[PDB]
């Protein structure tokens, strides 16, 4: 038995949860904050759990179910999973991330050459920083002597900040010491919604 | 409240009947006193409406020992059919919920005590039995 | 209800996970286990009351074995033949039953959550490299999780962005932590990151300078 939630990302609003087989109202909802434990909200699509605020409502039956919320309090921005508890096996779905919405902020791009302490170990790492940008969607593309780089870069996005509700990204490009000395130009191209033109930040070995 | 349930379930025949006790998933004596040590699961006495019977002593004091002590029994005569599951997984009846030889009084354990009634149709019943209006569901063919 | 401690084991082995129960009846409620990969959804790996009923999931039915053994209400959990994708946090939650519960089975209460990491790499101390100019420290080649980073012994808590760890191709981890400061105070204030890899007890204080 399979489950699927319709909204991939979210920014009154509702969340959908569609099944593959028919179920006569035996679905549960859960709320999970990043770092804490999942919390039960509704346990039979209609009746909410005791202690859950009345603003959390649930409707739907059969193949499609809905989780309806009206007021968005600061204690509600988290991931929400739906569970099927009719027959075995119990199955969840890909949780919907409810993100905040704000003014589109432009990313602050910074690039960092590898340190000389690391070059003495036979490997090099180049970092391109993106600080405080909205939304989470970004696009980083490395270039070495105007040559496309893919497969050796690994990214990591932080959670949405609490003071300004912005994201931050840091892409790491790992090269060998030998191949790092074979080139002199290293660039980091960034494409974001808060930028009318692809801002480029580059440097030379020197 | 939940302590008034006889859980003397000893699946010696290895039939695994307790599986349908926890979740949902084929080929007449009157109700009196029955010991709780030979009962596994809730007891449902069937008036016009299905009523759950708890575990008490010989006088009727509600005992909270899960039917472990021998002083735990069920007073089926005080609710004047009743059904229950014994220790080895048999639907022991007396009088059960078969008001009509083709129908059956519905209750949260209709499919566990009577598995061959899953394909039965439910109907809404309203009737003044002895002046009291009872609302319940049936399960006919 | 409290689980066991976090364990880290190499692939192709077995992990024994414990749990406990307090404030409810152990026979009635079934005890389930839930898996959550880092950055992914919740997996339904299942349940067992001490009545002797067990129903595993299709994928985990081969190697996962959940035993009740209501000696002190443990509800053990043994997962043999581990693999790299089994690296996930595991929970011990209460799933309801059609006896006392309103429906078949709902996870009304969950466990603290135990982290289980499956990797062939051994415990290795980190190597901090400076990101000279915004500036930061680059923690590279450390195992296993976690690693704590602070600046000036915690005296600088504004504008600090500690990025989550990344699993490299070599099985080791790599983490970055940057901080934004005005250029007028670049040659005035001294910035030092405080990296502490407690699994290896490797405390590092790196002074970051430009040029």
């Amino acid at each position: 038995i399979q489950m699927t939630q319709s909204p991939s990302s979210l920014s009154r609003v509702s969340i959908t949860c569609r099944a593959s087989q028919t179920i006569s109202t035996y679905l549960a909802w859960y709320q999970q904050k990043p770092g804490k434990v999942p919390k039960l909200l509704i346990y039979t699509a209609s009746t909410l759990e005791t202690g859950v605020p009345s603003r959390f409502s649930g409707s739907g039956s059969g193949t499609e179910f809905t989780l309806t919320i009206s007021s968005l309090q600061p204690e509600d921005f988290a991931t929400y999973y739906c569970q099927q508890h009719d027959s075995h096996p119990y199955s969840f779905g890909q949780g919907t991330k409810v993100e905040i919405k704000r003014t589109v902020a432009a990313p602050s791009v910074f690039i960092f050459p590898p340190s000389d302490e690391q070059l003495k170990s036979g490997t090099a790492s180049v970092v391109c920083l993106l600080n405080n940008f909205y939304p989470r969607e970004a696009k980083v593309q490395w270039k070495v002597d105007n040559a496309l780089q893919s497969g050796n870069s690994q990214e990591s996005v932080t959670e949405q900040d609490s003071k300004d509700s912005t994201y931050s990204l840091s892409s790491t490009l790992t090269l060998s010491k030998a191949d790092y000395e074979k080139h002199k130009v290293y660039a980091c191209e960034v494409t974001h919604q808060g930028l009318s033109s692809p801002v480029t930040k580059s440097f030379n070995r020197g | 409240h939940i302590n008034r349930t006889a859980l003397n379930c000893n699946d010696s025949l290895q039939t695994g009947f307790i599986t349908s006790l926890f979740y949902a998933k084929c080929p007449p004596r009157p109700c009196d006193v029955v010991s709780a040590r030979t009962v596994c699961g809730p007891v449902y006495c069937f008036t016009p409406s299905p009523v759950v019977v708890g575990t008490t002593d010989k006088l009727g004091i509600p005992t909270y020992n899960w039917g472990e002590n021998e002083t735990d029994v069920f007073m089926l005569e005080s609710l004047r059919g009743c059904t229950w599951m014994n220790s080895t997984g048999f639907t022991k009846t007396c009088g059960g919920p078969w008001i009509t030889p083709r129908c059956l009084v519905d209750y949260p354990y209709r499919l566990w005590h009577y598995p061959c009634t899953v394909n039965f149709t439910l109907h809404k019943v309203r009737m003044f039995v002895g002046g009291i209006e009872h609302r319940f569901d049936a399960a006919c063919n | 209800l409290v689980q066991s401690g976090a364990e880290v084991k190499k692939p192709g082995a077995s992990v024994k996970l414990s749990c406990k129960a307090s404030g409810f009846t152990f026979r009635i409620y079934a005890i389930s286990w839930v898996r959550q990969a880092p950055g992914q959804g919740l997996e339904w790996m299942e349940i067992v009351p001490l009545g002797g009923i067990t129903n595993y999931a299709q994928n985990f039915q081969g190697r996962a074995a959940i035993t009740a053994d209501t000696s002190i209400n443990t509800a053990y959990m043994e997962l043999s033949s581990l693999r790299s994708d089994d690296t996930a946090v595991y929970y011990c939650a209460r799933v309801r039953t059609a006896l006392v519960g309103p429906r078949e089975g709902i996870f009304d209460f969950w466990g603290q959550g135990v982290l289980v990491t499956v990797s062939s790499a051994s415990t290795k101390g980190p190597s901090v490299f400076p990101l000279a100019p915004a500036l930061g420290c680059l923690v590279k080649d450390y195992f296993p999780e976690p690693v704590t980073v602070s600046w000036n012994s915690g005296a600088l808590t504004s504008g600090v962005h500690t990025f989550p760890a990344v699993l490299q191709s070599s099985g080791l981890y790599s983490l970055s932590s940057v901080v934004t400061v005005p250029s007028s105070s670049l040659g005035t204030q001294t910035y030092i990151c405080n990296v502490n890899h407690k699994p290896s007890n490797t405390k590092v204080d790196k002074k970051v300078e430009p040029k």
